[PDB]
């Protein structure tokens, strides 16, 4: 041992003494698709709720602007063109491929909107399209108040922080995917025109390989390789093979590992293993943060070892029922829509001369507000004294709902049963699942609350 | 008008070494009221004269542009004009590196007298490219005398022990004790300054709270720890202040060296976690859990 | 105009129900000249915003309550909404994201340049109340201190936050620390009883104490729960079923699920619950705090220290990192490992 | 007057010291017309810029130097690559033949996009223009850019060769230096001539003479005796007395816990701890330094250093 | 003057690219068939991305390459006003080409392009697909926005394995008559780090300096903390021998290597070291945390000694 009881005879030293003074001494040292575009209204495909429900609004009930949502490839670009063709209307298109300065964004659309056609009077009507939106936006908001010809802005989320206040005057539709019962027939006709042969089963397989994308299907008469990585890591040097096999995008690999490592069945007593795996996931997160805060390319050589770490720990004899990662992205977009909805509610409330509370403070303390809104459900019949003293009751309650701009609207479910929903729908902002559910308000009571809200609006104005 | 500049007046030897240049870059650091800016301005007036003035200083782009427009300019005719850059301590590391670059490519005809609170300088200006000069703070007795004089000429009713406590809670500098005295006499209407008002102005936790924290830790029951930490957070006391006072108490009483060591390791890591933005309540609960484990031995 | 939480917010410093000594000190501060920059802090529901509004009421006129919405844009462009009055501007620059520096600079620049239009009859400055200063970035806070020291003579700043831990020391130096503690249980009982009296009601002391304890000394929670239990049952009862938010109940049930079984299946179920909590926009540190508070109720005394230390450790790593689910999930996994080993042995 | 760093900045190629391998290789490249793109990297103040400037000055005469050597600094402003650098590399000479030269000092300060653009520029015009990249961290240079050039590592300057240059400085300038003063100057330099000359400036100016106490007080670096006292108090005195002694010494001499910790780390390997004790001390001290770097209170971090040693006291004694 | 061996032995045909066999064969299929789609080329630097794209364009276009191909680098202007003014105008341009040929726009090093520039690129790519094709190139594929990857056949390049680098080094040595030893080849391969450009540059630099190719000369020319010293220090950390590991680390420090270089070589050696794989992962995570501290700015000898101590105590 290096510790000495007596000082060294001829060596430099320092002494260490204990809490008792014992002391010791240590030494110191020193093409096909556009060929088969919809020619007439009869070339459209069945089972489609998009093209069958927009011609109702497009005739000349008072909606001004249009918008888009839902999955891509559903013919949202060609529905407007073919509807214009069938009803006798013209088409316009715009992009971010050209210079969309805020000023030029005005004139690039004004010509499309407020002038007629220098042609025969039949072709005068026009249809307008704006694409790839996700100065000019504020101008769109200014123009959207009053307009003559509805326009389409290509997006896929009506709950946007900006386009939500535009869809309230817009007749946005349902966007169901095109079912392939007639995609196969269309492809058979295309192949006959192009001199190609394929059995219905082969054609159906080629159609379903690309999620029944009509564009890709027509281009087919001529995916994702991350499952390989997940299979190599989750079932059986090996680790050098997984290090080399992780050649690809890394964030989605990590998402798949995070989503799938708890669905394996190596052991029910592998809490130590999942703790190490979560340690490695946290290490990856910290690396992602640090390689950006202190920009360092050399610091991103470690993240490739996350799949290797999920090997060794979780590699087993098969049973790799691996699903695609969705939890992180689904949580991201759900939290984004919750943030948009809280922004909507707070814009309804916070600057209204009163309601002095932080939006975060309000969010954590709004369920009790809904519980005040509950009110006794005694089904008031009389025009006075609504089952209670009105002032300490429904009157003050409708006052506080008008404060938050909370109202009850009418909706009709596809089953046909009448339903009322709160106007900005703060319940699912506030309520949670799988805990004791409280009884809701009756239909007629919500109707009475809406009527009281309207008369309160009339009284305040 | 604040009492700071109202009364702003040892280190003339640095003025002598600056005048004896017939000159490097300068780095003046110390507590804020130690007269570093006054020292460099006096050295300026002595070394050039009243008719020649200097440059005193948004980010770093404007700093670099201003220094370029100022240094790349013919002088009256002494060879080296300077630029000050007070409050350099608040500069970020990238801003400090850009400033170091600006000191070069201009060192042929200009100098820089950085004024800072010490260790915040990155290694490039701190080591080489600067001549460091530390400005020691006034001793405690002189500080108490100066506070007494300020209280006299401002008719502030504060006791001598009140002045001592004011210096204690602002240890190592004026311009913080003075501001605390001004804020206290504003809050109390000047009529009377007690211990509690100074304690609240300074943000200090009362010693009764710290004694209760140690009593709860000694009690050995986690429920009492939760209650005392919850009360301390509810009172609004900063967790960094609790860490400082807890460390001051622990390091001086009669705990075992092992107990002191464990509690001080915990205090240091809690201070680091609080510096990183960790939750005050959780950090304090964990700290008090470690303290309870040590005291309830 | 109807909510109990807002119907009885005191209008002036002289009618505050608690921290009366601090209210008197604040009236003394506003009574003299050279009103300084205030850093009002304290836990949510302590009354910071109420005290700030009262401070304005004796500082400016009654027209400080005539609050009107405003919107402005910033040059980076990001649009931000504000709340202003004839004498003060109230803005939360945090919601502008990482562009909070430019928005704070622009707002204070504009208000200081606009106060000069013969607006000096009552006071010689315009108050710029910043809310949630602790949510600002370091660069934003440095811009804030620069603008504070630059336009001190024309505009005054009031900073409101729940904790001064995230406020940079330079800002704490230039401002006057106004600590507003959370009201005591007795103060909450007193204000609840006064609200009930002014409402023509009667509140048993047992129910007042129960509401005060359940509110965790948050006064807006106390008033909200009092009114909710009033509309649930007009005659109060000492054992009334006081309601509480479903995110607190969900957090408690999540901790119960963590306790009830320690397996990776339960880990994935708890991870789903953690998503449910997170996406509902409750802060991850609040999740960790409530989770630990309920988990300690289900722990032996020899386990509570380690559980609390793990909670602090993983909340710290959560603050360092960017994906809250990773560290929340790692904390839950570590706790189940510890609890499973302890209950097993 | 003009600082000695600028005044004694080398001009001829023979002034440079300890880089005889690098100098010989670069001069051989110059003579044989095989000069590649150069990447000179190392600690600050070891003579990379002076080396390349001397080579450029022997390549081009004074009147041809200003039109054939473009000197730029990456810290001054991507527009550099696409403007001056691209224009200079893409054009021929004015009044000479042969290649032009670009000296990009502080090349590590470029962004990765700028380094990619520079790689494209270097690749396109490699025949007419040679680039010399000067940087401190080779790790900051993207592997694509550093694969276009031959890397020369300018190491730290050893005392046995650093001493003669400072001897020339103290002979030419009227400086009175002691042997311990020279040794301390070398030690605080740690292979940095700019640092050594700046310390000599500050000491010989403020105190008039250069000696160990004088240089250490001027730079603020803790003495060997002070660090030995701190270690002795931590290992022997109890926690409260050790804390008082170290706090008093630190506030008296204005010592930084960074420097105290850096020197105690060295003493930890000097003195003969047990292996486990040394591992514990190294882990704890690395933690303390990391916690210092973020802006914590130095009182508490100092108490944690004292704690790290007080824990090992009893373990060592037994 | 002679061309550097990186340019002297630059592949001019897709047949002489020793890179990823699947992607190379796919590119040859594109060159043979003709109707190449829009392609994204991601991978490590020095793997053959730009060489492959230029060879593909040259094979496709023949003599029409000069007026049918628009090659943009990191040294060119590629802002929003280029993808909209230069790229669009070139796409609209009329070039007469054979039946299966298209105008090829090579946005080389496109990861440097901003989000706005690629958004401008999006349906400029989509519209003129009838007449022009876009061949992107980047090191990081996540730097290319979602629509571009959606409308491109993302080809992936991977680091050249040791054998591929060895074969190309043999070819270059034989064609240059360069003396060598197997240890020198192993040293060149180690310093290459999977880059053919780096391997060729290191070989040429060692030939220029010393002529002979052996490990001593290679590490004299390609100066880095020696893999043998770093390897034995890692071995000392495995045996929980802190003193010997610190002897090696302090020797490296006195030689003047920066902590960034030392930790980079520590990670490189520990990546392919002989350990239990769990212990290797523990070491990798600890080295990653220390490297995060180093990059954050906390770069001192004490940090590296603390890393050594943590590695030693990972093995208890
Ligand atoms: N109902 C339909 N009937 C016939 N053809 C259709 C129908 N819907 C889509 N198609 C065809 O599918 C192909 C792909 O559609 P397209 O590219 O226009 O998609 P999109 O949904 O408009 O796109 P996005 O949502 O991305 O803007 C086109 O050839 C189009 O004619
Ligand atoms: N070998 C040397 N001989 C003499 N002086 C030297 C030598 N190396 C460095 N110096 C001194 O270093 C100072 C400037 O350093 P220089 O720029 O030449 O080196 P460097 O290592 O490239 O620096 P940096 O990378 O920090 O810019 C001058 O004072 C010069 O005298
Ligand atoms: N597969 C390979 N076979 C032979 N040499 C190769 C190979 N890959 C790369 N090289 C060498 O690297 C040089 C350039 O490689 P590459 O095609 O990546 O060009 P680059 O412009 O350096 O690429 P980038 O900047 O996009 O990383 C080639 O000229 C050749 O010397
Ligand atoms: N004296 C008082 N009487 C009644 N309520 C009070 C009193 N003081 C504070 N409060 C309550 O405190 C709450 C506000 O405190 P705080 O959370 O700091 O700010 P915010 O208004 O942003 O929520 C209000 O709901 C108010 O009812």
């Amino acid at each position: 041992n290096p510790v000495l009881r007596r000082p060294p005879i001829l060596e430099d030293y320092v002494h260490v003494t204990s809490t008792e003074g014992v002391r010791a001494y240590l030494v110191l040292r020193a093409l096909w698709v556009d060929e088969f575009a919809p020619r007439h209204y009869t070339e459209l495909l069945s089972d489609d709720f998009t093209n069958r429900c927009l011609l109702k609004w497009l005739k000349l009930p008072k909606q001004k602007v249009a918008l888009l949502c839902g999955p891509p490839g559903l013919g949202k670009t060609t529905l407007a063109h073919v509807i214009a063709r069938h009803a006798g209307y013209s088409v316009v298109e715009m992009n971010a491929s050209d210079d969309r300065s805020p000023e030029v964004f005005r004139t690039r659309i004004e010509a499309a909107t407020q002038m007629e056609s220098v042609l025969g009077a039949g072709g005068k009507p026009n249809c307008l399209v704006i694409d790839e939106i996700d100065g000019g936006g504020r101008r769109r908001r200014a123009e959207g108040g009053l307009l003559m010809r509805p326009i389409i802005c290509i997006c896929n989320d009506q709950f946007a922080p900006s386009l939500r206040q535009l869809k309230q005057q817009a007749f946005l539709l349902h966007f169901p995917p095109t079912l392939p019962s007639r995609l196969v027939q269309r492809l058979q006709e295309v192949s006959l025109r192009q001199g190609m042969r394929a059995d219905p089963g082969v054609l159906a397989a080629l159609c379903e390989k690309t999620d029944n994308d009509i564009r890709a299907c027509i281009n087919t008469l001529q995916r994702r390789g991350l499952f390989s990585v997940w299979q190599e890591v989750f079932q059986l040097f090996y680790r050098v093979l997984h290090a080399a096999a992780s050649a690809g995008e890394h964030e989605k690999v990590v998402q798949g590992l995070f989503d799938n490592f708890l669905r394996l069945r190596l052991r029910d007593s592998s809490l130590g293993a999942v703790c190490v795996a979560l340690d490695w996931l946290a290490f990856d997160d910290l690396l992602a943060g640090a390689a950006h805060h202190s920009q360092s390319f050399q610091l991103l050589r470690y993240p490739p070892f996350l799949p290797v770490a999920f090997h060794v720990l979780f590699a087993s004899s098969h049973t790799p029922r691996i699903t695609f990662p969705s939890s992180q992205q689904e949580a991201q977009n759900r939290m984004s829509q919750m943030r948009n909805l809280i922004q909507t509610l707070v814009s309804g409330i916070a600057p209204a001369t009163r309601s002095r509370a932080t939006p975060q403070a309000l969010l954590l303390d709004a369920l009790c507000l809904l519980l005040d809104i509950l009110a006794p459900k005694l089904r008031p019949v009389s025009t006075q004294l609504y089952s209670t003293r009105e002032k300490q009751q429904l009157a003050s309650l409708v006052g506080t709902m008008l404060a938050y701009s909370l109202t009850y609207r009418q909706e009709r479910t596809p089953d046909g049963q009448y339903i009322y929903r709160l106007e900005p729908n703060v319940e699912e902002l506030c309520r949670f699942p799988e805990l004791p559910a409280r009884k809701p308000l009756t239909y007629q009571t919500k109707q009475l609350i809406a009527r009281e809200i309207e008369v309160e609006k009339m009284r305040r104005a | 008008v604040p009492w700071v500049e109202k009364y702003r007046p040892f280190q003339e030897e640095v003025v002598a070494v600056l005048k004896k240049s017939l000159l490097p870059n300068l780095l003046f650091y110390g507590p804020p009221g130690t007269g570093k800016t006054s020292t460099i301005l006096a050295a300026a007036r002595e070394l050039f004269g009243p008719e020649l003035f200097r440059l005193r200083v948004r980010g770093i782009q404007v700093v670099r542009e201003k220094v370029k427009n100022f240094a790349q300019l013919t002088v009256s005719g002494p060879p080296f004009k300077i630029v000050i850059l007070d409050e350099a301590d608040s500069m970020t590391s990238a801003a400090q590196a850009a400033l170091r670059r600006t000191m070069e490519k201009e060192s042929k005809t200009t100098r820089f007298c950085l004024i800072c609170n010490y260790v915040s300088r990155i290694i490039e200006p701190l080591t080489s490219r600067c001549s460091k000069f530390r400005f020691k703070p006034l001793s405690d007795k002189i500080q108490q005398q100066r506070l007494l004089d300020i209280a006299k000429k401002e008719n502030v009713k504060i006791s001598d022990e009140g002045i001592a406590y004011l210096v204690k809670v602002s240890e190592g500098d004026l311009r913080k004790a003075i501001t605390f005295l001004q804020s206290a006499t504003r809050l109390t209407g000047g009529k009377e300054i007690t211990e509690k008002v100074i304690t609240d102005i300074a943000g200090v936790i009362p010693a009764e709270k710290i004694d209760g924290v140690f009593a709860a830790c000694q009690s050995g029951s986690f429920d009492k720890l939760e209650a005392v930490v919850k009360d301390l957070i509810d009172e609004g006391h900063a967790a960094t202040q609790l860490v400082n006072q807890l460390h001051d108490v622990v390091v001086e009483n009669n705990l075992s060296d092992k107990q002191k060591s464990i509690i001080t390791e915990k205090l240091a890591e809690v201070d680091k976690c609080l510096a990183d933005g960790a939750d005050e309540h959780l950090q304090l609960i964990s700290l008090c859990a470690t303290v309870m484990q040590q005291l309830s031995q | 105009m109807s909510l109990w939480v807002d119907k009885y917010r005191p209008c002036s410093l002289g009618r505050l129900d608690y921290h009366k000594e601090q209210a008197a000190q604040l009236r003394n501060l506003v009574q003299c000249g050279d009103f300084p920059h205030l850093l009002v802090y304290g836990p949510s529901g302590a009354g910071k915003k109420t005290r700030i509004m009262c401070i304005l009421r004796e500082l400016y006129g009654v027209g400080v309550e005539k609050l009107r919405i405003e919107h402005q844009t910033i040059t980076t462009k990001i649009e931000i909404s504000t709340i202003a009055s004839n004498y003060h501007l109230e803005v939360n620059p945090s919601d502008a994201g990482n562009s909070d520096r430019v928005v704070i600079q622009e707002m204070l620049k504009t208000v200081a340049q606009s106060q000069q239009l013969e607006t000096n009859s009552q006071r010689d400055f315009k108050v710029v109340l910043l809310t949630e200063v602790d949510k600002l970035t370091k660069d934003a806070q440095h811009a804030l201190r620069r603008t504070m020291e630059k336009y001190m003579s024309t505009c005054r700043l009031i900073l409101c936050c729940n904790s001064t831990s995230k406020v940079i020391p330079p800002i704490r130096s230039r401002c006057l620390a106004v600590r507003v503690p959370a009201p005591s249980i007795e103060d909450i009982c007193h204000v609840l009883s006064t609200v009930c009296k002014k409402e023509g009601l009667n509140l048993p002391s047992q129910l007042a104490h129960r509401l005060a304890e359940k509110s965790c000394r948050n006064l807006r929670k106390a008033l909200l729960m009092c009114e909710a239990c009033r509309v649930q049952q007009y005659p109060f009862t000492a054992d009334q079923e006081i309601p509480e938010t479903d995110w607190e109940v969900y957090l408690r049930e999540t901790a119960n699920a963590i306790v009830s079984q320690q397996t990776p299946q339960r880990l994935l179920e708890v991870r789903g619950r953690l998503y449910e909590l997170l996406t509902h926009c409750i802060p991850p540190e609040i999740i960790m705090k409530g989770l630990l508070s309920e988990l300690l109720h289900n722990c032996d005394g020899q386990l509570k220290g380690e559980v609390a230390q793990m909670a602090a450790y993983y909340e710290h790593r959560l603050q360092l990192g960017s994906k809250a689910i990773y560290h929340l999930e790692a904390f839950v996994a570590k706790f189940m490992a510890l609890y499973k080993k302890f209950m097993e042995d | 007057n003009l600082p000695w760093v600028e005044k004694y900045r080398p001009q001829t190629l023979n002034d440079l010291i300890s880089h005889q391998d690098i100098l010989s290789t670069i001069q051989k490249f110059i003579n044989e017309d095989r000069l590649p793109h150069l990447l000179l990297y190392g600690p600050p103040g070891t003579g990379k810029t002076s080396t390349i400037l001397a080579c450029a000055k022997q390549l081009y005469k004074d009147k041809e130097f200003g039109s054939m050597v473009l000197e730029l600094n990456a810290s001054d402003d991507i527009d550099i690559i696409r403007g001056p650098i691209l224009s200079f590399a893409s054009t021929r000479t004015i009044f000479k033949k042969g290649f032009k030269l670009v000296i990009l000092d502080e090349a590590d300060a470029m962004t990765q996009d700028a380094q990619n653009a520079l790689r494209r520029v270097i690749e396109k015009f490699t025949e007419n223009t040679r680039f010399c990249l000067i940087c401190n961290y080779l790790s900051k240079i993207i592997p694509a850019l550093q694969s276009r050039c031959t890397r020369f590592r300018f190491g730290p300057l050893t005392p046995e060769l650093m001493v003669p240059r400072l001897e020339h400085v103290v002979e030419e300038e009227k400086v009175d230096i002691s042997e311990d003063g020279m040794k301390a100057l070398v030690t605080l330099s740690s292979g940095d001539m700019r640092r050594a000359l700046n310390i000599l400036q500050s000491t010989n100016m403020a105190f008039g003479k250069v000696t160990e106490e004088t240089v250490y007080t001027c730079t603020g670096h803790p003495l060997k005796s002070d660090i030995a006292n701190i270690l002795d108090w931590m290992l022997n005195q109890d926690f409260t007395t050790a804390y008082r002694n170290i706090t008093e010494l630190k506030t008296l001499k204005g010592l930084a816990l960074h420097d105290i910790l850096t020197e105690i780390h060295l003493f930890v390997h000097r003195v003969d701890f047990p292996s486990s004790v040394r591992i514990h001390l190294l882990t704890k001290m690395a933690d303390i330094e990391y916690r210092l770097s973020v802006g914590t209170n130095e009182k508490i971090q100092l108490s944690s250093l004292i704690a790290a040693f007080q824990v090992t006291r009893d373990l060592i004694v037994a | 003057y002679e061309l550097p061996w990186v340019e002297k032995y630059r592949p001019v045909k897709l047949n002489e690219i020793v890179g990823n066999e699947d992607t190379v064969s796919r590119l040859e299929v594109f060159a043979r068939e003709g109707n190449v789609p829009n392609i994204i080329i991601a991978g490590p630097p020095g793997t053959g991305k730009t060489t492959s794209i230029l060879c593909l364009a040259r094979a496709l276009l023949g003599p029409a390459l000069k007026d049918a191909m628009l090659e943009l680098n990191a040294s060119n202007d590629r802002g929003i006003d280029v993808v909209r003014n230069k790229i669009k105008m070139f796409a609209q341009q009329k070039v007469t080409l054979p039946k299966g040929r298209h105008k090829i726009i090579i946005l080389d090093e496109a990861d440097s392009m901003t989000d706005g520039a690629q958004q401008a690129l999006r349906r400029t790519m989509e519209i003129y697909s009838k007449t022009t094709r876009f061949a992107l190139a980047c090191n990081a594929s996540d730097k290319i926005i979602e629509p571009i990857q959606s409308r491109c056949a993302v080809l992936r390049y991977t680091k050249l394995t040791d054998a591929q680098i060895l074969t190309r080094l043999m070819n270059v040595i034989e064609k240059e008559r360069v003396p060598y030893t197997d240890d020198g080849l192993e040293a060149i391969i180690f310093t290459a780090q999977g880059d053919m450009r780096q391997a060729l540059n290191n070989l040429q630099s060692t030939f220029s300096g010393f002529g002979f190719i052996n490990s001593e000369n290679v590490f004299k020319v390609c100066d880095e903390p020696h893999p043998l010293l770093v390897k034995e220090m890692i071995q000392h950390c495995v045996n929980a021998n802190i003193d010997e590991a610190y002897k090696i680390l302090a020797h490296l420090w006195h030689l003047g290597y920066s902590p960034e270089d030392i930790i980079g070589n520590i990670f490189r050696v520990c990546k392919t070291f002989q350990m239990a794989e769990y212990l290797k992962l523990e070491f990798i995570k600890e080295i990653g945390y220390t490297h995060m501290k180093i990059a954050e700015g906390v770069n001192s000898l004490l940090q590296m000694a603390g890393l050594l101590a943590r590695l030693c105590q990972k093995t208890m």
